[PDB]
């Protein structure tokens, strides 16, 4: 043979504050100081968007793409690490 | 039932699964030709007919997801059926598909563009220029792993046949790749000289590319033949050569934005004036329009050789 409430009561209380974008998007990279504009981008890169399917077949992308340019060693190699560790699928290429 | 299986067709092969001590299937029996016609599938179709105005419905229904651009629908309609292919008796053979080319700045919705007619089409590949070579374009010799045989592996050109060929950026393509294209625009055909097979596969596609300015943005200042990177000798064989300018205009923006944001809610079109028609029936409609060939009237030859003197009389004025 080959085989391949508790926690729900939680989340629904933190969601009725409005402080909720800013306090998960600093938990994601703890160590790494500073860059809350570029924190705030791979919390709703993580949760996606909608994939949106029309009645013909046309299928749309839902996937938020970002790209960092800048200095090298300036918070975008450790970056990466922390994003292959929070989500549950991902490869490093 | 030998000598009977052509490299290429879609048949229905019927044998039985017997192992060999390896599976083998021994054979026992065995396109828009192969459509039958049905009485089902004709009631549809004389459904559309009856209802009134076909050439604006069809039009319209094609690309939901984009505003606009009525003219370039158009020519997309005529693509999926095409002209007729007169063969002359003395061994001529007129070549009916339509070269169309889309232009513009790259916003127009390119891609959807060329991801549309290919879903539509039965036979359409979509390839883009940079990703597919030479060999993938053409034909791929490979080696046999079995009877060691020099194949001739099917690629973009060759797959798609009696369909549309979807190319995506045709600037950025290299000088070997522009090769089977020059005769596919002209004579239909491949010519292969690889691994000592000189044979010549038939290639009736029709080739919807969709070139980009060098300098992203087109240049007024500049001539139309310096802005785009391709020499003059493709642009006299393609029939429609569309350039989609992104001009800013507050009324254009104000009706596209609209049609986005009613997409991405209800997942489907805007209510308009008529009922959109489904991909399943429009393959119908192509396919029993390709069997009617019409013939050209004498009356309407007078202006067709009218026409032809007054669009070459204005060409040569604007060559300065």
């Amino acid at each position: 043979t080959v085989y391949p409430d508790f926690d729900i009561r939680n989340i629904n209380k933190l969601s009725k504050k409005k402080d909720i974008f800013d306090i998960l998007s600093q938990s994601l990279a703890p160590s790494i100081y500073g860059h809350d504009h570029i924190k705030k981008a791979i919390l709703l890169m993580l949760m996606g968007g909608v994939e949106k399917n029309l009645e013909n077949g046309s299928h749309l992308r839902g996937d938020i793409n970002i790209l960092m340019v800048g200095d090298p060693s300036t918070a975008k190699s450790q970056l990466l690490r922390f994003v292959l560790n929070t989500a549950s699928l991902a490869i490093a290429t | 039932l030998v000598r009977s299986l052509s490299p290429g067709d879609i048949v229905d092969v019927t044998g039985i699964f017997l192992p060999a001590p390896e599976t083998y299937l021994e054979a026992q029996f065995v396109k828009f030709a192969s459509f039958s016609l049905t009485s089902d599938v004709e009631e549809r179709v004389m459904e559309l007919i009856t209802s009134g105005d076909v050439y604006n419905r069809l039009a319209k229904s094609i690309a939901p997801e984009i505003y606009g651009n009525l003219d370039v629908k158009k020519a997309l309609l005529l693509l999926l059926v095409g002209g007729v292919d007169k063969r002359v008796g003395d061994g001529m053979k007129i070549r009916g598909d339509i070269n169309v080319c889309l232009m513009g700045d790259p916003g127009v919705a390119k891609s959807q563009l060329l991801k549309a007619i290919c879903k539509i089409s039965p036979r359409g590949v979509y390839t883009t220029g940079k990703g597919s070579s030479g060999v993938g374009l053409t034909a791929a010799v490979m080696k046999d792993p079995v009877t060691d045989e020099m194949i001739l592996e099917g690629g973009a050109l060759v797959l798609a046949d009696n369909g549309i060929c979807c190319i995506d950026e045709f600037d950025k393509m290299d000088e070997s790749d522009r090769t089977a294209i020059h005769e596919v625009m002209e004579q239909q055909t491949i010519s292969i000289s690889k691994a000592g097979i000189n044979t010549t596969l038939n290639a009736r596609t029709s080739i919807l590319a969709a070139a980009n300015p060098l300098y992203g943005r087109y240049n007024p200042r500049l001539s139309p033949l310096d802005n785009i990177n391709l020499p003059a000798a493709l642009l006299s064989r393609f029939d429609i050569l569309f350039l989609m300018l992104d001009i800013p205009s507050r009324d254009d923006d104000e009706k596209l934005a609209e049609h986005v944001t009613y997409v991405h809610m209800h997942n489907k079109q805007p209510d308009l004036d008529f009922t959109p028609v489904e991909p399943s029936k429009m393959r119908e409609y192509i396919a029993y329009a390709k069997t009617k060939r019409p013939v050209m009237s004498e009356a309407v030859n007078d202006y067709v050789v009218q026409a032809y003197i007054r669009l070459r009389q204005d060409s040569k004025r604007e060559m300065d």
